[PDB]
């Protein structure tokens, strides 16, 4: 029972992961194309 | 999960 | 930054180390600075103890803005104003920052509230510069009102007050330093008070000590002039027990002191203090400080 | 049956408890 | 002594 | 212009507390307002929107804010789920050419406005705003470093003296949710932990204990074991097996966090040397009872 | 008259535990705890208010030496350091425990507890830290007193007192 | 009378407006069918003034208010500190004991507010206010003293009678046809206590508990010093002592406070707090009928 338990929260965890890793995908390239903004302005 | 799991088994 | 090495100063802080002595205050008189009027309003009167997490971004000169947004928060809440003092000469270093007190009117003062802090380094060697460390705060007024000015602190700067408690081992170090401390004029004899555990009310010992009786004891039992070390404490607790145990055949000593009042000020577990001479007020306020620091830590 | 193998196994380590304290009557790192 | 002269 | 209307005036007023930008706050416009505020006193709504623009600006000044009539007229019940959906006391309430923090509703937004970030002045909300959490995670800067070390710190004593409970562990949970993010450890946790460890009894919030330690920040082997791993044995060689169980997959996290971090090596070799002593001892101590003896190998697997 | 664990013979699977304090409701209350529940050996339970023990021919073997002390007194204290010198040193080579009362509570804690720190370090002797007021807390420290009886009674092969002195030692 | 109407508004305010009604039943000063012509359900102010207009219906005067106060006073007795006089070195009667006692303190200055109220078990109640030679007896400080006849004890209130203890005692003792009158050092607020004190009207064999001798004998001396009976309900004590300190005499001074005295320091011993044989300091409470101590070496 505790091997299902570990299964299954390790499956949320990995989807958690999954869908932090996206955010923070988009994350980094609205904060690249900021800086090159920045520095193509100035 | 298995944490709150092994602590339901404390609670037998 | 400040984080790692902070860290790093309360792992070394572990209940280890033997406790240090502490140098018997002298009778000073109040400081040219120190407003005696002020004062006399602030001595003879109760206090309520706060620590406090250190200010963040507290500036001394828009006092007016922040007695104004404090009258705002108060009448969004519900003839009263706000009045912001700047009150000087009861730092205990130039490094403490400036102390100022918080007043109620009622257009009558009925809610007083005083922040400072006194010989309190650590603190402020763990601090950056934006913040103003002053973790002492002593309240004198209704409850509500405290309640409400936590709120609106609690709100502004990022803090909270915490109620600061006295356990009966740093009572009895303070009733011995006290009684160490030399009067003039012996005005109000030592008392100590006792609580008995039980879930139902029960008695409640109240001990008196006539004060020439009280600094002869004391004299005895007074080994290193101008320093209080554990072992006078002990010996003056023990010496008290055994005269208390010899009158009645009653063991003291497992009852919980609860107060204690001498010549000069008075303190209870709660958070109540009252200051009656000014000869010793910045010490006090010296040792209560480095309690606001041993909550923050 | 099974309280007496566990009633001689536990005389079993008093007796050697016992032995051990008899011949003990006769710094930090040799101790570790 | 119990003082009861007071 | 509409403040002009006195019977326009607090719901105007309303309007552009939640409308102003930084950009709006014109000298004209603070000149006018306080023009109006001498007119008709200090009301609530102007000194609202004059603490508003006092934020904004400062230097024209010198030289969650509840408004009368603002009931809800069109609450339908569809509204609202639509209204809490669109948010994606333990929590202080949060209080606001940078961009506003109200105004922070949608990711893109965030995307947009990342770089004109402002701090909160309580960063509590923080962590049940993960839009927030995202500039935490590259801020790195020391003054909100001990500005939130104090507040959780004082949070946790306060919380944990007036348990003696439910919303302390959802608190709990809450917090090592955020500390699932950031991919590092907090430090008023582990104050908090090393000052409650020895009086813990280990069944108080045991859940939520043992997953704190789990993300402890790397350290030599020979400070922590003094104050932390001492009454941790004590624990160990007492309590039930599935509480060493328990204690194994602590470890075990506590491992591979600091192997994920470190991607020195005398530290790890002295705690691994130290958790299978541990592991020999209570197998002997459990008549050897293979329950235990799976964590073991997994952990070792690990 | 000086305790010795080595006087007389334990009976057939029999643990016997000692407990030394003041407050003799606490003393009865953990003893209440403590048979809750009953293992596969039986178990006595001893109380007392100070030492020397009371004289008895009829004594069997304690197993256990348990010194209940409260922060909330100094008087519990000057009793378990007057009650101290009539063991003799080879009890404290595991035979002896200290439980510590109300620490939880530091306003409520008269002395510090750097104080009695400093005593179980000089004695090397083990140091737990309980409140017996709360029951979840005190039906814990019931099992954690059980099993370490089991422990130190040699029930379980393996071990010994001194074994379990070398696990729960303190760095400093 | 405004004056009279005004102490009875200010009487009833005192009253809980719960018992009113047995006020009424025990006042009697007015007829029942106007106590029927008002209602208690409505409010507080409706109630008061029917009472107003009750009393002015008929005559107001001072005798039945003093009536209505010395009942309530009855009714709570548990709001004044009480006093004992002795009196030492056989023929009573109310009505010549009464005008002898109105005539004394007629002549005592020139005028007094006295008023009598015979109670069961000869408990006569006495409501005095004092006035000058120049001014109408004042109301608003009133004292009271019982009288039980035949007696050699009597109750006071100690509220102002600061003023004047002399006239009051010497007053009671003539009209009590006694010579010595004394003050005995004992003060209480449970009337009904001091009453009783004056006139002295009141399993898992797996354990194996050891120093059992000592919890039998323990248990025995503090059952055979208390006693089974519930103890009277004594609130104060306190001792001023001054004795040579022996381990100039040193002079102490103590004070016990509880809700329930002679309960918690019954429960001293069992709590092991105290020695088995409690000093007689405290074990004589009841049976030296003494209160308040002085002991010298």
């Amino acid at each position: 029972s505790t091997k299902e338990s570990k299964n299954e929260k390790l499956k949320e965890d990995l989807e958690r992961e999954q869908r932090w890793l996206d955010e923070q995908q988009q994350i980094m390239e609205s904060l690249n194309v900021l800086h090159s903004e920045l520095k193509n302005k100035v | 999960g298995v944490l709150a799991h092994l602590e339901r088994l404390e609670t037998q | 930054p400040l984080q790692k090495r902070l860290e790093s100063v309360r792992k070394q802080s572990s209940f280890i180390l033997t406790p240090p002595r502490r140098k018997i205050p002298q009778c000073s008189q109040l400081q040219e600075d120190v407003d005696p009027q002020k004062v006399a309003f602030l001595l003879h009167k109760q206090w309520t103890l706060y620590s406090l997490t250190p200010l963040y971004k507290f500036s001394y000169s828009n006092l007016k803005e922040y007695s104004r947004l404090l009258n705002a928060f108060i009448v969004a809440e519900k003839n009263i104003k706000v009045i912001f003092s700047t009150l000087l000469g009861m730092k205990g270093t130039q490094r403490d920052p400036e102390a100022f007190l918080v007043q109620i009117v009622s257009k009558k003062v009925l809610w007083t509230g005083w922040f400072c802090c006194v010989f309190g380094d650590s603190l402020l060697e763990t601090v950056s510069e934006d913040f103003t460390c002053l973790p002492l705060f002593l309240a004198n007024g209704a409850e509500s009102n405290t309640a409400i000015i936590g709120t609106w602190f609690q709100k502004t700067f990022d803090c909270y007050f915490s109620p600061l408690a006295i356990n009966a081992f740093n009572l009895s170090w303070m009733a011995a330093m006290w009684t160490a401390c030399k009067m003039d004029h012996y005005v109000a004899t030592t008392e100590f008070l006792w609580s008995v555990p039980c879930s139902p009310q029960s008695l409640d010992i109240s001990f008196a000590i006539h004060p020439e009786d009280a600094k002869a004891l004391w004299d005895s039992v007074h080994k290193t002039p101008g320093e209080v070390t554990q072992e006078e404490v002990d010996l003056f607790m023990d010496c008290l027990y055994s005269h208390f145990h010899r009158h009645f055949k009653i063991h003291l000593s497992a009852t919980r002191l609860v107060r204690v009042s001498t010549s000069v000020a008075s303190a209870h577990t709660d958070g109540k203090i009252k200051i009656l001479c000014h000869k010793y007020l910045i010490g006090v306020l010296a040792y209560l400080t480095e309690l606001a620091i041993f909550q923050i830590e | 049956d099974r309280m007496t193998l566990l009633l001689r196994a536990q005389t079993k380590q008093q007796l050697l408890e016992y032995k051990s304290m008899v011949d003990a009557s006769e710094i930090e790192a040799k101790i570790e | 002594i119990i003082d009861e002269s007071d | 212009a509409s403040l002009q209307d006195d019977a326009l005036c607090p719901y105007v007023c309303h309007l552009l507390y939640l409308l102003t930008k930084k950009e709006n706050v014109k000298p004209f416009r603070v000149r006018k307002l306080l023009d109006l505020q001498a007119k008709m006193g200090m009301q609530p709504h102007l000194q609202a929107l004059l603490s508003l623009y006092k934020f904004f600006a400062p230097a024209l000044i010198s030289v969650k804010i509840y408004f009368k009539n603002s009931e809800n007229l069109w609450k339908t019940a569809l509204l609202a789920v639509k209204q809490r959906n669109r948010g994606p006391s333990v929590i202080p309430v949060l209080n606001s050419g940078s961009f506003p923090l109200e105004q922070l509703q949608s990711f893109p937004q965030l995307l947009q406005n990342i770089h004109c970030l402002e701090l909160p002045s309580q960063m509590g909300s923080v962590l049940n705003n993960s839009l927030l959490l995202h500039y935490i995670n590259c801020v790195r800067d020391e003054p909100v470093l001990l500005r939130f070390y104090y507040w959780l710190s004082q949070t946790l004593q306060e919380e944990c003296i007036w348990y003696k409970g439910k919303e302390f562990t959802n608190f709990l949970d809450t917090i090592i949710r955020a500390e699932c993010f950031l991919q590092e450890g907090f430090y008023s946790c582990e104050a908090f932990l090393y000052k409650s460890l020895p009086l813990w009894d280990g069944l108080c919030c045991r859940s939520q204990f043992l997953q704190l330690v789990s993300w402890i920040p790397f350290s030599s082997f020979s400070e922590v074991k003094p104050l932390l791993f001492d009454h941790l044995a004590q624990l160990f060689f007492t309590s039930t097996i599935y509480f060493k169980c328990s204690v194994l997959q602590s470890l075990k996290e506590l491992l591979q966090n600091w192997l994920l971090w470190l991607s020195s090596m005398n530290s790890v070799s002295k705690l691994i040397h130290y958790v299978g002593w541990l592991s020999t001892t209570a197998m002997r101590l459990e008549s050897n009872n293979t329950f235990l003896l799976h964590f073991i190998l997994d952990f070792y697997e690990k | 008259s000086v305790l010795r664990p080595l006087d007389k013979l334990p009976g057939l699977n029999t643990a016997t535990i000692l407990l030394v304090g003041t407050e003799d409701a606490l003393l009865q209350q953990l003893a209440d705890s403590m048979l809750k529940e009953d293992c596969a050996s039986e178990l006595k339970v001893h109380l007392a208010k100070s030492l020397p023990l009371p004289s008895s021919v009829n004594r069997p073997r304690i197993d256990l030496i348990v010194f209940v002390v409260n922060l909330h007194s100094k008087y519990s204290l000057q009793n378990t350091e007057e009650s101290l010198r009539h063991v003799d040193a080879s009890f404290f080579l595991g035979k002896v425990c200290f439980l510590a009362t109300g620490a939880g509570r530091e306003s409520h804690c008269s002395i510090h507890r750097h104080t009695v720190v400093k005593l179980a370090h000089t004695y090397q002797s083990p140091l737990l830290y309980c409140d017996l007021e709360v029951e979840g807390f005190r039906a814990t420290m019931a099992q954690r007193l059980v099993r370490v009886l089991q422990i130190c009674a040699g029930h379980v092969p393996g071990v010994s007192a001194l074994n379990l002195l070398s696990l729960l030692r303190s760095s400093e | 009378d405004e004056t009279v109407a005004e102490f009875i508004k200010r009487t009833i305010l005192k009253i809980p407006m719960n018992e009113l009604t047995t006020i009424l039943k025990a006042w009697d000063f007015l007829s029942e069918n106007q106590l029927q012509t008002v209602n208690f359900r409505q409010r507080k102010e409706s109630v008061v003034q029917h009472l107003i207009h009750l009393c002015e219906e008929k005559r107001a005067s001072i005798s039945d208010a003093a009536l209505l106060d010395i009942i309530y006073m009855q009714f709570h007795q548990h709001q004044k500190v009480w006093e004992v006089f002795q009196m030492s070195k056989d023929l009573f009667d109310m009505k010549q004991f009464k005008n002898s006692f109105k005539k004394i303190l007629q002549r005592a200055l020139k005028n007094v507010t006295v008023s009598f109220r015979e109670t069961e078990e000869n408990a006569v109640w006495i409501r005095i206010a004092w006035g000058t030679q120049y001014t109408k007896p004042n109301q608003y400080k009133p004292t009271y003293v019982v009288y039980y006849s035949q007696t050699p004890y009597a109750f006071t209130s100690s509220s102002m009678l600061r003023r004047n203890t002399p006239l009051l005692g010497q007053a009671l003792t003539i009209a009590s046809k006694h010579h010595q009158i004394v003050k005995m050092d004992l003060r209480s607020r449970y009337l009904d206590s001091l009453k009783a004190i004056v006139f002295k009207q009141y399993m898992d064999s797996r354990i194996i508990h050891e120093n059992i001798v000592e919890k039998e004998r323990v248990q025995r001396i503090t059952q055979e010093t208390f006693g089974d009976y519930p103890q009277p309900q004594l609130e104060f004590a306190q001792y001023k002592l001054e004795t040579k300190f022996k381990s100039e005499p040193l002079r102490c001074l103590i004070k016990f406070s509880s809700p329930h005295l002679l309960e918690a320091l019954k429960s001293l011993a069992p709590a092991g707090i105290a020695d088995a044989p409690l000093s007689p300091l405290l074990t004589c409470i009841p049976n030296k009928r003494m209160n308040y101590f002085k002991i010298r070496d």
